[PDB]
């Protein structure tokens, strides 16, 4: 298994700037495709980011195409979410999920239902 | 039985703006995609737009594209053509028709739909 | 995304001509081949790309469900770039075609012994489908050679054939359920399988 | 192969009746258009008659222009052979009559469409 | 489409090395079976090597196994057969036949869904 730990995250201003950070630790974490996701206690896991296992490609939910950036960083073993223009709505616990490739295996062009769930972050965003 | 009861419709100039209703009894409407038909006096049936079964994706004739949108509330059980800048052309008897098969897709080009179950239809007529 | 209604389709009850070919979608699922094995008995597999039962658990963004039935030999045909008869006026997939086609024998899936004569097929329209199309429905084709005024006119046909009724001369003539699982990738949101 | 067999013709009296009888082995008529030209001296094979059956409850009976509402044109499937009646007979009907099937389906009235041509049978209009 | 195109091939003496090359024309080649068969003059095409790319397991003719060698890489588009220490019985028209794959089964040989234009060998005594 992967374990996924979440750093960043608390309270930040709408229209303010955050970055996520998901360091994964145990299987190799370079062969995964990853993605970020949002729970609000008011709203159900939806969509956020996904970057490929070849970190080739990007997909973007669109409630938040065009403003956050997601970004991985293999040397590192690490995701990065650039969370930027944030409104009150954008409040929710964020978790970043990795899709097994040993397992079941994937092709990017657009896949993934990711079996690995982190621990979650805490954003909340408050003007 | 499966009931699609239409509301709105009337005259109009063209130019003006209307929207269509369409009321779904009987069966599952989130579940079917849905489609609105044109009857003209006078001539066979023209298919206006169709939207998926949850309203991801929504098409449109070349006839009405760009200005006619359609959409739906899964919740309420409803469909949704709202009109604008109309041609006088567009007159017709109006039906909102529920597919034959059902699950999000039964249109991406060209095809024939088949359409299992028809309303009753309201009346659109633009004239100047 | 949990397990699809997947095998519904396979395992079910009723099958639309061919001229008339269903094009289901599924999306927001996963879709293993546990969901359907315990009655594998199907025909012939054909596949372009990898497949849901080559990779138990794999997602795509697009995933549609061509159904319909056909008789033996023609199931030959359900192949990119094939003419003649069905791939012609019926059905037609594209020649760079990257997916899945799944024929399996049944002559009592229909409820007949005999086969059904309730699914047709159309011979002839003048032009061949290109990739997926449909234009078939009850009506009556005009011409050819000479001009006619409706019904089988001179030198007119009428455009839907029907398969027998009579007890079957083997699996050559029997209905083959037949479901092409082509699929496509495309840019879109995660989460989406198929 | 598609075998065609014709009977009758001969030489027959100027205003009499004649009787064609074409036979067709290898195949059973299912859908299939059997069409009956004729080939005179100076001319190319051309429409005469045409028998179709639906398939349903009726057959569909073609009678060229200059033949219509004077000749009969039937068919048995149990024997699979074709009966054309010919009556008011005039001399220009002398010709070489030739039975043809369709390698498919493909028009009902075109010589060069037929691919399955017979040994035809000559007949003489003279008394 | 699904075009099979041979290379190789020929005059051979009994005893020598040839290899048999077909490229593949085909949409997503990486997810086919590959098997290789002969043609005698008349007589129906009949089995003389088969690879099922899922599970990497290779099946030769009795007369033929463990002198010919049969292999495919996805990366070239491409199937190979390796023939060492050639018999005359191995005189034929040979053709690549790629086969469907990812089902129930693996041994589809019987499906026949197209084979290539064939290529001559020729082992002299």
């Amino acid at each position: 298994q992967v374990q996924l730990v979440e750093s960043g995250g608390g309270l930040v201003q709408a229209g303010g700037s955050l970055r996520l950070s998901c360091a994964a630790s145990g299987r190799t974490f370079s062969t995964y495709a990853m993605a970020w996701f949002r729970q609000a206690p008011g709203k159900e896991r939806e969509f956020v980011a996904g970057v490929a296992r070849s970190a080739d490609t990007t997909y973007y939910g669109d409630s938040v195409k065009g403003r956050f950036t997601i970004s991985r960083d293999n040397a590192k073993n690490e995701v990065n979410l650039q969370m930027s223009s944030l409104k009150p709505e954008d409040t929710a616990v964020y978790y970043c999920a990795a899709r097994s490739v040993i397992q079941y295996g994937i092709v990017p062009g657009n896949d993934f239902h990711y079996e690995y769930w982190g621990q979650g972050t805490q954003v909340t965003v408050s003007s | 039985q499966v009931q699609l009861v239409e509301s709105g419709g009337g005259l109009v100039q063209p130019g003006g703006s209307l929207r269509l209703s369409c009321a779904a009894s009987g069966f599952t409407f989130n579940r079917y995609a849905m489609s609105w038909v044109r009857q003209a006096p006078g001539k066979g049936r023209e298919w206006v737009s169709g939207i998926y079964s949850d309203g991801s994706e929504t098409y449109y004739t070349e006839s009405v594209k760009g200005r006619f949108t359609i959409s739906r509330d899964n919740a309420k059980n409803m469909l949704y053509l709202q009109m604008n800048s109309l041609k006088p052309e567009d007159t017709a008897l109006y039906y909102c028709a529920k597919d034959e098969n059902a699950h999000e897709d039964y249109f991406n080009s060209g095809f024939d739909r088949k359409y299992d179950y028809w309303g009753q239809g309201t009346q659109v007529t633009v004239s100047s | 995304t949990n397990l699809c209604p997947f095998g519904e389709v396979f395992n079910a009850t009723r099958f639309a001509s061919v001229y008339a070919w269903n094009r289901k979608r599924i999306s927001n699922c996963v879709a293993d081949y546990s969901v359907l094995y315990n009655s594998a008995s199907f025909s012939t597999f054909k596949c372009y790309g990898v497949s849901p039962t080559k990779l138990n658990d794999l997602c795509f963004t697009n995933v549609y469900a061509d159904s319909f039935v056909i008789r033996g030999d023609e199931v030959r045909q359900i192949a990119p770039g094939q003419t003649g008869k069905i791939a012609d006026y019926n059905y037609k997939l594209p020649d760079d075609f990257t997916g899945c086609v799944i024929a399996w024998n049944s002559n009592n899936l229909d409820s007949k012994v005999g086969g059904n004569y309730n699914y047709l097929y159309r011979l002839f329209r003048k032009s061949n489908l290109k990739p997926f199309e449909r234009d078939i429905s009850t009506e009556i084709y005009q011409a050819g050679s000479t001009p006619c005024n409706g019904v089988e006119g001179f030198n007119c046909y009428f455009p839907l054939q029907s398969y027998g009724f009579q007890p079957t001369n083997g699996v050559g003539y029997q209905p083959y359920r037949v479901v092409v699982l082509s699929f496509e990738l495309l840019h879109a949101p995660a989460t989406v399988c198929g | 192969e598609v075998q065609l067999v014709e009977s009758g013709g001969g030489l027959v009296q100027t205003g009499g009746s004649l009787r064609l009888s074409c036979a067709l082995s290898g195949y059973t008529f299912s859908i299939f258009p059997t069409a009956w030209f004729r080939q005179a001296p100076g001319k190319e094979r051309e429409f005469v008659a045409g028998i179709r059956w639906n398939g349903s409850t009726r057959d569909y009976t073609e009678y060229a222009d200059f033949v219509k509402g004077r000749f009969t044109i039937s068919r048995d499937n149990a024997k699979n052979m074709v009966y054309l009646q010919m009556i008011s007979l005039k001399p220009e009907d002398t010709a070489l009559y030739y039975c043809a099937a369709s390698d498919g389906v493909i028009d009902g009235t075109n010589a060069n469409a037929y691919r399955y041509w017979g040994q035809g049978t000559q007949v003489t209009v003279s008394s």
